[PDB]
């Protein structure tokens, strides 16, 4: 019977990095979803499992709002069956995805003049991520045959990389803020409907 | 990929009665996450674009009247119209949206069933205007009959003609629920002036015996 | 709620290129995926492909892969479907449908784009009177009509007595003659007593050839 906190996720002051992506569990709320169709601020709005237009007439058990920031070239990879550095090492989506993917450009926010290097992404990992997995491991990646005992160097690489987010980069290399909505429903009581 | 097969192809029910259409799938269409089968039912009237009636195989689009219902699970789905009305005569399709490529059903033609009605048979000779052009069209009309099945046989001096007649049928008249057929027999003016008796023989369920309407070339008929 | 609007009717020769469009008006368009459906004359629905305007993700059906080309233009909210070289077998009507998601039913439909591919050239129709029989049931009803023969392309509009006579009228679907030209017949049943008291005229309009013809149908003198 209360208002839904969706406004916190999209209008958040700061956004998390790709590998350490945030996740807001939402329950006991009511959302209309109309503010998401009508706003022309989103450069990409891809729902997969459900028709978003006929959503406020439905109800779900739990809706999860993932949020992070990626590069423009990576926005295509947030989708089922996708393959790439972001999809395999940072954030993977299941093939039977019942949700939506929203992305909008944020080069005016997440960009220092000399380059905002505070946004990171995992470029090294020895096994592809399972769907909805979240990896914070700082363990040094072992690329060569000789073991790396916590010391980096040749064939011993730090597993995280920094996005160079200058405002002079092309649209391909610009920060995009991404939100991923996931709708799940067991035979448990559904607690998030619409009007 | 996924295949959909409907049954029956054509279905005739009286007014107010129930209409049942089945759709069988070659693969289970059930998104495991939410337990909603991705099956849809569409309605298409003559000249119209298709219109979505039911999605998720049981949920109905807004505005759809309460007589349409969807049911089924696994690979067997059903569409049911409780009180069939005249405005519901159309073709109905089932479609899966589990995985691309999307696939439709074969389609079910739904008409109104009424009492058997014999056709009013007429025959028209070619105009002299058309004979000045070089060809001749003899037209036979079967007006306001039911059911749609009807056999038109052309006879030129009691010789059965085959391969020179094209026919078309009107949509079901919303008033009396009857069809009308027009069959055109085309032949050259040279072949036309060689014969005398041109006949149209109609065989229909409402006719105990075949009905023939003819005329003689030149005679006032 | 938003809606879709497609381009106009097309009539091309075999071998020409073609690119039809489908524009959507209304708010909430960013989410809609747009698919193309082909319906051949008298046949069922065939799903050709789907596209997303935001990033031009294009998925074809196996039957139309490499045969057509689906494109998009998000600046004007318009999806496109094009052929490089049209075949005579491409004559059909093509709808564009819209689903607000990729694995989502097609909620919104267009009006349809009728495409006709034929080697035939534009020709106005010839109207011939289907005169009513003199020997008829004088107590019952008689039948007369018009024969709209040898025209191209579709369609033709047929009215009776400038629209005054509508009851008991049956305008039949056209047939495609072997010569590539269309032929159509319209009939009407009237009381036989009115055969000598009422003047019957059929009005045929063929906008493609800009041909309007009024034909007076009366019992033959004989
Ligand atoms: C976020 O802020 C904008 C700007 O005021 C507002 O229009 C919008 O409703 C807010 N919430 C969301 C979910 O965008």
């Amino acid at each position: 019977t209360n208002l839904c906190p969706f406004g916190e996720v999209f209008n958040a002051t700061r956004f998390a990095s790709v590998y350490a992506w945030n996740r807001k569990r939402i329950s006991n709320c009511v959302a209309d979803y109309s503010v998401l169709y009508n706003s022309a601020s989103f450069s990409t709005f891809k729902c997969y499992g459900v028709s978003p237009t006929k959503l406020n007439d439905l109800c779900f058990t739990n809706v999860y709002a993932d949020s992070f920031v990626i590069r423009g070239d990576e926005v295509r990879q947030i989708a089922p069956g996708q393959t790439g550095k972001i999809a395999d090492y940072n954030y993977k989506l299941p093939d039977d995805f019942t949700g939506c993917v929203i992305a909008w450009n944020s080069n005016n926010l997440d960009s220092k003049v000399g380059g905002n290097y505070n946004y990171l992404y995992r470029l090294f990992r020895k096994s592809n991520l399972k769907p909805f997995e979240r990896d914070i491991s700082t363990e040094i990646y072992q690329a060569g045959s000789t073991p790396c005992n916590g010391v980096e160097g040749f064939n011993c690489y730090f597993p995280l990389q920094s996005y160079g987010f200058q405002p002079t980069n092309g649209v391909g290399y610009q920060p995009y803020r991404v939100v991923v909505l996931s709708f799940e429903l067991l035979h448990a009581p559904a607690t998030v409907c619409g009007p | 990929d996924i295949q959909l097969t409907q049954s029956p192809d054509s279905l005739a029910v009286s007014l107010g009665e129930r209409a049942t259409i089945n759709c069988k799938s070659s693969q289970s269409v059930l998104y495991s996450s939410i337990n909603k089968n991705y099956l849809a039912w569409y309605q298409q009237k003559p000249g119209q674009p298709p219109k979505l009636l039911i999605y998720w195989a049981s949920t109905r689009e807004s505005g759809v009247p309460d007589r349409f219902s969807g049911s089924g699970s696994g690979t067997d789905f059903t569409l049911t119209i409780s009180s069939l009305q005249a405005e519901d005569v159309a073709v109905y399709y089932c479609q899966q949206y589990y995985s691309t490529p999307y696939t439709f059903g074969q389609g079910t033609k739904v008409e109104i069933k009424r009492t058997v009605a014999a056709p009013s048979v007429f025959i028209f000779p070619p105009s002299d205007e058309q004979l000045k052009s070089g060809t001749a069209s003899v037209v036979c009309l079967l007006n306001n009959f039911y059911p749609r099945e009807a056999k038109v046989q052309w006879k030129v001096d009691n010789a059965l003609q085959s391969g020179n007649s094209q026919e078309s049928v009107t949509e079901q008249d919303s008033k009396d629920s009857t069809y009308s057929l027009s069959s055109t027999l085309t032949l050259s003016k040279a072949d036309y002036e060689k014969h005398k008796v041109y006949a149209c023989e109609v065989t229909h369920q409402g006719l105990s015996s075949p009905v023939t309407k003819s005329f003689n070339r030149g005679e006032c008929s | 709620q938003m809606q879709l609007v497609q381009s106009g009717t097309e009539v091309k020769k075999p071998g020409e290129s073609l690119k039809i469009s489908c524009k959507g008006s209304g708010y909430g368009f960013i989410t809609y995926w747009i698919g193309w459906v082909r319906q051949m004359p008298g046949k069922g629905l065939e799903w050709m492909g789907i596209i997303y305007p935001g990033d031009s993700e294009t998925r074809y059906s196996p039957s139309f892969q490499g045969q057509v080309t689906i494109s998009a233009d998000k600046s004007i909210n318009t999806a496109y479907l094009q052929w490089s070289s049209l075949k005579a077998s491409d004559t059909a009507i093509y709808y564009c449908a819209g689903g607000s998601g990729i694995s989502t039913p097609m909620d919104v439909w267009g009006q349809g784009t009728t495409v006709t591919v034929s080697s035939a050239s534009t020709k106005g129709p010839s109207v011939f009177p289907l005169a009513p029989s003199s020997k008829s049931t004088s107590g019952g009803t008689a039948a007369l009509g018009c024969l709209v023969k040898d025209y191209f392309p579709e369609p033709v509009t047929v009215s009776w007595n400038s629209g005054a006579l509508t009851s008991g009228v049956h305008t039949f679907p056209a047939v495609l003659q072997s010569s590539g030209l269309y032929s159509l017949s319209s009939v009407v049943t009237v009381p036989s007593s009115s055969l000598g008291t009422q003047t019957y005229i059929c009005n045929v309009n063929h906008k493609p050839s800009n041909t309007k013809v009024d034909k007076k149908v009366e019992p033959k003198s004989c």
